[PDB]
C-alpha cells in the first residue's frame, strides 16, 4: 500500500481517489490537473501501483528541464551513433521503460514539435528514431500533470487541438490547499509525527494556539511542499520534546 | 545541436612500411 | 493481393461517393492530395489507398512536415553518405530512399516552410536525388501522398506557397466530407465506438441510447468529427459503467466539474 | 582556528561565526548564503576547518563557470563504466573529494538535470554510475551555497523545488559589509601593512579623515574583492610613508 | 631590468607622466591592465612594463585572443603531455607554462569569446593547470598584463563579457592620452616617421615642412591615433616627389574623389 501517505479527510480528495481505482486498470491517457505543489508525482504513483501491471518500469522525470533539442534526446535518445555528439544508441526514455507507464511533468512547456510528436506516437505505438531508421512499438502508458488552464493556451493556438482533445481522454482534477480546510491540522500532527521518528525525538509534546492560528491565518501556496518544510523546520528548530511547540519558521530565507 | 565539421585530438599513432613488416612477421608460425 | 479493408465503419452519401472515387486511384501512379478538416479519418483513406495499389507489398512509411528538425531536415529528407560529415560512422538511409515501391505519407503541407518547399521541390517531378555528400545520383519511383488542413489556393495568392510546387502535387483532390455536415452516420459510429468500448471494459453488454443523448447529438458542432466521438463515446461510457440503461447524459467536455 | 585569517564584529559576523560553531559537528549539509565576494570561500574553509571534518581532504569547485556537459561529467563521469569516447575518464572531483569537504558554488547557475542527480547523490547517500549499478555508498561532508533567493528562481521553475526543500534546515546568511560599518577600518589597516610588507615600504603612516569619510559613505557593491582593491590602489597611489593617505581611487577608469 | 631599445619619443608632458607611473609598476608581480584607443602604441608599454621587470629574463609570449580556436581551447592552453605520434619523445606546450618565468601579454580582452573568458578565469584564480590526461596538478607562476580599446564597463552591462574576470584582473589601470591630448610632439613624430621614409623609400634627402602643412596637420580633430598620422606622413612625403622643393602637400585622407 506504500503507506498511503498524505491520508485525505477532504471529500474532494475521497471522489479523486476513487475515481484514479477506475482508471487503474485501462490502458488510458490520464491528466492530472494539479497546481504545482499540489499532488506532483503522487497520484500517478498510484495509477502506476495500481494497474493491472506493475512489473514496467517508472523512470518518469520528464520536465521543463530541457530544451528543445535536448528534450527531443531524452525522449527517443539517438540512433546508433548515427549522427556528431553520439558514440554508441541511446534508447531514451519511452524505450527507456516499456511495458509500464512514464509521466510528464510541466509538459504544457514543450515545444510545438514535440507535443506533434506525442500525438503520433501514442496512438500507433510506434517510435520514429531521430536517426530516421524504422520505428519501433513499445506498449506505455502516459500520465500528464500540467497547472495551467489548456483551454486557453489553445484558443491562442499553441497547443495542438487533436493532441489536448486526444491526450485529455479524462481529465482528473486536484483539491488546492486553501480549499482543504479541517485537514491542514491533520497534515501538522503526520508531518510532527513522522519528523519526530526521523530525528529519534522520545515522542511529540503537542501543538498549541498561536501556532493555530498561524496554520489558520497563512495562504500556502504549495499543497504539500510549502507546509511540510514549515513544520519540519519548526521542530528541528525546536529540537526538543519536553515543551510543546510554539515557534514558526514561516520562511527559512528571512533576514536574521 | 547541429551538423558541424569539429575537431579534437585524444590518441596519437605512427607506423612506417618496414615496421609493417616486423608486425606481420609474428602472425605466423614457426 | 488481398482486401486490406481495415477499419470501416458509417459509410454513406457522400463518404461513399469519396469511397468510389478512391477505388480507382491506387492503380494510377499519379501524385494525390486530399483535403479535409482536421481529424476527418483523412489517414485512414491514404493508407488503405497504398494497398489498393497493385504494388501494395512496398512498405509503408510516413513523415509529418510539422515535425521536422531544421538542423537534421536535409539529411531526414534525402539521405547521408558515410563519412559526409563528421560523426558519420556509417551509411544512412534517406527517408525517400527508404521507401522504394512503397508510397510516402505526406503531412502537413499547409505548415510546409519555404525551407522545406524548396528542398523538396525537384526530387518529386523526375523522382531524381542525390545524397548529402554524395558521389554519384540515385533515382527512385515513389507514389507520393498529401494531407492537409488549410486553403492551399488561398496561400498560394497569400504568397507563403509556391503555385509550382502546388500544381506539382495538383493532379486531383479528395474532398473528405466532415461529418457534422453529413449527419448521416452519426449514430453508426457512435454506437460502434460504444461496442468497442463496452467489449474491451470487460462488461457483459451494452445497453441501448437515449433519445435525449441523440437530441443533444445533432445539436453540437463537432468540431472533431471522428476524433472527439469516439472519445466523448468512450469516455461517457466510461462514466456509465454498467449495462443498467441507456446512458442519457454524454459528458462532451471533460473540464466540465462533476458537480 | 583559522579565524587569523579574517576579522568578524558588528554584531553581525560575530553570530554567522557563533552559527557556524555550533553546526559545525553536523556531517549533513548546510545551505550558505551571502552576496557576491563578501566570505563564501574563507566561511568554507573554515567549516572544514572546525573539529568535524579537518581530516578529510577538501575540494571547491564554481558551477557558475563550467558549461552543462562538462558539469554533469566532472562531479561524476565514466568513473567505472567504458563507453566509446571518454577516454581515460576520471572518476571526477565529487569522488575525488569523498571522504573530504566539499563545496560546490553558484547552485543558482547549475543546469536541471544536474541538479536533479546532486539531490539523487546527496538523498541517502547513494551515488549513480552508469558503468556500475552499484552506488557509491562513500561518507561525503558537502554543503550546499548560492548568493540569489533560491525561492526566487523556483517561482518560475528555474530551480527544481524538491533540492531547495530538502536541505533547507540551516541557512546561513553572509551579511554585505555595508551593514557592518565598525569593520572596514581595520581589514583596511591589515591590507596596508600586508602591502607595505610586499613592497618593503617601512611603516603604513594611517589614514586621513576625508579618507575615512569617503570609505564610509561608499555604498560597497563589491563587498572583499573591491576593498581590496581600492585599498592596495589608494595605497600604491600614494607610494609614500612621510604622511597619511587622503586620495583613494574606487573606480581606476576615472581619468584624473 | 635592462632597457630594451624601443621607440617611444616622449616629450607631451603627459606620456611622461604614463611612463613614470608604469615604472612604478615595472617590479610589482600585481595584474596590470593598459586602456587605451586604436593605437596609441599600447604594445610599447606592454613590452617595456614586461622588458623592465624582475622576471625580464623569463619569455614573453603574447597571445590574440581573438586567434584561438574554440573547440582547440583546452589543449591550445595546457597542451597535452601526450605525443602526437605512438611513442613519441615529446608533446606540445600549450599557451600557459610556455610563459611561465615571465609575463603572458593578452590582447583584444574584449572580443574573447566566452568560451576563452570562462576558461581563463578558472586558471588565474588557483592555478594548479592540469594538461589534458593524466591527474598531476602543475602549478605556475606567471605575470598576466592586458590591454584593451573597447569599453568593458559597457560590456559589462550588456552581459557580453563576464564582471568576475575583470574584477579579479583590475587590480590597477594605466590610462594612454590619445595624441590629440598630447598635441605637443606631433612636429618629432612626423619627422622620425618622414627620415624612416627616406631610407626606405631610397629618397636621398628630406626635403623640410612648410608652414602651411603644419598648420594643417596640427589643426586637426585627430580621431586616428599615432598609426593614423604615420600613415599620413608616409603618403604626403611620397606623393610630393624627389625633394627639391620642401614639402607642401598634406593629403588628409585618401579617400576624396577629386
Ligand atoms: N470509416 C471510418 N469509420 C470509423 N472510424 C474511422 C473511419 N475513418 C477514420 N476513422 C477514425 O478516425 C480516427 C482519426 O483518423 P485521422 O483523422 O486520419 O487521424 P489524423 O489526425 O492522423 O489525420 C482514427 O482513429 C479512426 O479510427
Ligand atoms: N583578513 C583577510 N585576509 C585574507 N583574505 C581575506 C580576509 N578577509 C577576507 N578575505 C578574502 O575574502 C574572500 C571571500 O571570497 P569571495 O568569493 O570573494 O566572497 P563572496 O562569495 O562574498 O564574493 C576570500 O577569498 C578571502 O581571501
Ligand atoms: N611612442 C611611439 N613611438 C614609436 N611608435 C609609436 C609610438 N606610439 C605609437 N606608435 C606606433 O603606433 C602603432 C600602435 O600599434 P598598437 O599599439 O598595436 O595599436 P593597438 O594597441 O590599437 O593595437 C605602433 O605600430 C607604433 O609603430
Ligand atoms: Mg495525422
Amino acid at each position: 500500500e506504500y503507506k498511503d501517505n498524505l491520508l485525505g479527510e477532504a471529500n474532494s480528495f475521497l471522489e479523486v481517489l476513487e475515481q484514479v481505482s477506475h482508471l487503474a486498470p485501462l490502458d488510458k491517457p490520464v491528466l492530472i490537473i494539479g497546481e504545482r505543489g499540489t499532488g506532483k508525482e503522487l497520484i500517478a504513483s498510484r495509477l502506476h501501483y495500481l494497474s493491472s501491471r506493475w512489473q514496467g518500469p517508472f523512470i518518469s522525470l520528464n520536465c521543463a528541464a530541457l530544451n528543445e533539442n535536448l528534450l527531443d534526446s531524452e525522449l527517443f535518445g539517438h540512433e546508433a551513433g548515427a549522427f556528431t555528439g553520439a558514440q554508441k544508441r541511446h534508447p531514451g526514455r519511452f524505450e527507456r521503460a516499456d511495458g509500464g507507464t512514464l509521466f510528464l511533468d510541466e509538459l504544457a512547456t514543450a515545444p510545438m514539435m514535440v507535443q506533434e510528436k506525442l500525438l503520433r506516437v501514442i496512438e500507433y505505438g510506434e517510435l520514429e528514431r531521430v536517426g530516421g531508421s524504422q520505428p519501433l512499438q513499445v506498449n506505455v502508458r502516459l500520465v500528464c500533470a500540467t497547472n495551467a488552464d489548456l483551454p486557453a493556451m489553445v484558443n491562442e493556438g499553441t497547443f495542438r487541438a487533436d493532441l489536448l482533445d486526444r491526450l485529455a481522454f479524462d481529465v482528473v482534477q486536484l483539491p488546492p490547499l486553501r480549499e482543504r480546510e479541517s485537514d491542514i491540522m491533520l497534515m501538522a500532527e503526520y508531518f510532527a509525527i513522522q519528523m519526530c521518528r526521523e530525528i529519534k525525538l522520545p515522542l511529540f509534546p503537542g501543538f498549541t494556539e498561536r501556532a493555530r492560528e498561524t496554520l489558520l491565518n497563512y495562504r500556502w501556496p504549495g499543497n504539500i511542499r510549502e507546509l511540510k518544510n514549515v513544520v519540519e523546520r519548526s521542530v528541528y528548530r525546536h529540537g526538543t520534546s519536553d515543551y510543546p511547540l510554539d515557534d514558526i519558521i514561516i520562511d527559512p530565507f528571512k533576514r536574521r | 545541436m547541429k551538423q558541424g565539421l569539429q575537431l579534437r585530438l585524444s590518441q596519437q599513432l605512427a607506423m612506417t612500411p618496414q615496421l609493417q613488416q616486423a608486425i606481420r612477421l609474428l602472425q605466423l608460425s614457426t
